RNA sequence: GACGGAAGGGCACCACCAGGCGUGGAGCCUGCGGCUUAAUUUGACUCAACACGGGGAAACUCACCAGGUCCAGACAUAGGAAUUGACAGAUUGAUAGCUCUUUCUUGAUUCUAUGGGUGGUGGUGCAUGGCCGUUCUUAGUUGGUGGAGUGAUUUGUCUGGUUAAUUCCGUUAACGAACGAGACCUUAACCUGCUAAAUAGGAUCAGGAACUUCGUGUUCUUGUAUCACUUCUUAGAGGGACUUUGCGUGUCUAACGCAAGGAAGUUUGAGGCAAUAACAGGUCUGUGAUGCCCUUAGAUGUUCUGGGCUGCACGCGCGCUACACUGAUGCAUCCAACGAGUCCUUGGCCGAUAGGUCUAGGUAAUCUUGUGAGUAUGCAUCGUGAUGGGGAUAGAUUAUUGCAAUUAUUAAUCUUCAACGAGGAAUGCCUAGUAGGCGCAAGUCAGCACGUUGCGCCGAUUACGUCCCUGCCCUUUGUA
């Protein structure tokens, strides 16, 4: 009627978490967190880069 | 959903504020009403939009999710609506 | 009781939390004299992501290389289960995700 | 179930989403950190602190309120998350600390030269072995310039780096604009050092 | 300080040398000017803008344009006693009661106005935070006390030798320190040793099939079948290179070169980490990081239908496929590693193909999978003809994803058969498992890779130097 399209599919349909930002959205593994959300936050996940 | 909500479905925003003291709601509009209480989920953020403004409740905000706790002037308020026995839900107690 | 097979499987993010918990329960099982097998090391699950570095699209096109590792290891058993529910519930380490199995 | 690699993936930004929201509702509190002990149905968590005082508050208000608040959120049984206050032996050391104690000196409002000095001789009196405090942002004037503050050496590189260091960082809000503010605090087996004995 | 088409030193394949392979030429993909348009949202413009904003845009995304909704305007003061849901026609793209010609309902949530909030991919990165790039892949940078100077400042931080290095030995109005460098961390190389594995195998001992029946003669296959093992497979503990030894080269001090030995002798190869100063670099369009300004119901909030970012007289930038016979085509042979899945897909039938249909294993060293990858190899036809090299451009048909495929999302089947015969001036990348070529996997993703990030396979030519070009670092020197 009004206030909803089909919403299920494509990147319409999913925001950044942290952010509300669906650009950049790191979806690997089930994370949905957009990349520059992603980047500081990585070291108190788990993620420490090497080489 | 949208529109007002009715004024039953204020206090079963308010009753479950009163037993718990605590509720948290997803800042989404669209979304879903919140997990626990059977409402629509703009309903939640409405009447606790509605009363921050007025005091009563601390809202503190983070992730969307918006994490208020109650305070000692709040549990008065309730109780006067709500009609509950004085000293019925001290927070002190576990 | 009855004879049984256990095989205990473990994992977690660090090596260290690990090997506390791989030298703490084969000494757990050797108090009772059970038959153990040593704690068998499976291959290792290195999970990547990368991501550009920069926020916008300014300067050279740099790439962070993020990585999680995963270490899957299983102590084998030959113990009814009853027994062995002394030895896991004592010695519970921090951020270390455990699960005992029959079979 | 969910697989293992997805499992450390909703685990660990559990940590992450759990770590952020209680550096700011313990900002006034000033919080060390956070740490997790999950056992088969109760899920520990250990919430250390400067002070005990204000976690806790009047008979466990604030404890249970962070009980509830939790279950509430991410879809736990009642009383299986269960919180305890800790307190840390040689409390200066942290970072995020001394910056979030540097943020209401600042925001009540000193000067940026006197608060400074004062957050820098509590760490130096602590027993950290050096540090510094960077506060960038405008300050006195319409253009930005960022004043520095340093006392005992830091080192800048490799992975000794993230280990001896810790380092912070907050906002915090004026009436002109936004301050930044660094802190970083290196601690007491290092790479370099070589202590030779005597013989006799 | 910076600059010099001044001197003396030491350095880099983002610089030449010796070369290798290219781009620039052709068509096509894709980004940026412009030109166009109702709208073709907009940032960035030498290296450090231009397959960049993880930017492969059908709607969504969306900022743009032509229209239509909803208030999702808290609360304070105040009038009034209010606002809502909607059939069938009207009207509208519209099965939006939006607004209506009408008349049933809603029950104090809200309306009415004034103050004030609230929100934004509105403006400002020349108000800022945070982050990243660049100066700068180089070796550089501070203060404490003392010395010199009226002082800015200087000395330490250095004639010289040595080094990838302000790295060392040494020289000394300096002495003793800090960060950077180094160390460190991760990964790749070799251990018939250590410690093990029905989620990796091998060897055994007994059975089955086939050829041989030569005989325990070669090749497949079988089991919580075993007794017992760890060479490959996996990964914890470790060992291993110190330039050790020989001969040269040096105040024989620091250390270089060459040869032998060794898995390995450029710091063993390749990365991560990254100082002090900064630049009016970029990002208010990553953000609940934010000052100020804008506007706030006839909207720049929000959201729904449709279009647009893809629009083409023409310039410029990264890539792909080409021009053939070391080749193309058709048959046969047999070999990888990185991943990744609550979607990845074996097995059997139908179908030229795509694909579908009925069962089926998989929370994964167990299943897909030992992912039978392609350059390659063997045997045939083609014959230098723009030909069968080349596959653009174009008509017609069959499936697939989606709620919807037209400006054609792709994948197929048949046709249609252009330019291009090694690329003008300019100029990029690169020293050994490297260049180049050949595929595969992941990221964005309902569907779409000619793109990026990793992974292997086949595997060369030519240097082991230099300051000529283009930049860089340190001294003495000149400066308006």
């Amino acid at each position: 009627l009004f206030n909803t399209r089909p919403k299920k599919f494509g990147p319409g349909s999913r925001q950044c978490r942290v952010c509300f930002n669906r650009h950049g959205m790191v979806r690997k593994y089930g994370l949905m967190m957009c990349r520059q959300c992603f980047r500081e936050r990585a070291n108190q996940i788990g993620f420490v880069k090497y080489r | 959903k949208f529109s007002l909500i009715p004024k039953a479905n204020r206090k079963a925003i308010y009753e479950y504020l009163f037993k718990e003291g605590v509720i948290v709601v997803q800042k989404n509009g669209k979304i879903e009403r919140h997990p626990e209480v059977p409402v629509p989920n703009l309903h939640v953020m409405m009447t606790l939009r509605s009363l921050q403004t007025k005091k009563f409740v601390e809202e503190k905000f983070n992730w969307q999710h918006n994490y208020y706790f109650l305070t000692n002037e709040g549990i008065e308020f309730l109780r006067t609506y709500l009609h509950l026995p004085p000293t019925v839900f001290p927070s002190t107690l576990t | 009781q009855r004879l049984h097979r256990i095989r205990i499987t473990l994992t977690s993010k660090d090596l260290k939390s690990i090997e506390r918990v791989c030298t703490e329960l084969i000494n757990g099982a050797k108090e009772k004299n059970l038959q153990v097998a040593g704690p068998v090391r499976l291959p290792v699950k290195t999970l990547r992501i990368t991501t550009r570095k920069s926020p916008c699209g300014e300067g050279t096109n740099t790439w962070d290389r993020f990585e999680l590792r995963i270490y899957k290891r299983l102590i084998d058993l030959h113990s009814p289960s009853d027994v062995v529910k002394q030895i896991t519930s004592i010695n519970i380490d921090p951020g270390v995700e455990v699960e005992v199995t029959i079979i | 179930n969910t697989c293992k690699k997805r499992k450390f993936v909703k685990d660990g930004v559990f940590q992450a989403e759990l770590n952020e929201f209680l550096s700011c509702t313990l900002s006034e509190d000033g919080y060390s950190g956070v740490e997790v002990r999950v056992t088969p149905i109760r899920t520990e968590i250990i919430i250390r602190a400067t002070r005990t005082r204000e976690v806790l508050g009047d008979k466990g208000r604030r404890i249970r309120e962070l009980t509830s608040v939790v279950q509430k959120r991410f879809g736990f049984a009642p009383d299986s998350v269960e919180l305890f206050a800790e307190r840390v032996e040689n409390r200066g050391l942290c970072a995020m600390a001394q910056a979030e104690s540097l943020r209401y000196k600042l925001l009540k409002g000193l000067a940026v030269r006197r608060a400074c000095y004062g957050v820098l001789r509590h760490i130096m009196e602590s027993g950290a072995k050096g540090c510094e405090v960077v506060v960038s942002g405008k300050l006195r004037a319409q253009r930005a310039k960022s004043m520095k503050f340093k006392d005992g050496y830091l080192i800048s590189t490799g992975e000794p780096s993230k280990m001896f260091v810790d380092q912070a960082i907050r906002s915090v809000q004026l009436r002109q604009g936004v301050l930044g503010v660094r802190v970083k605090i290196m601690l007491p087996p290092l790479p370099d050092t070589i202590i030779v004995m005597d013989p006799k």
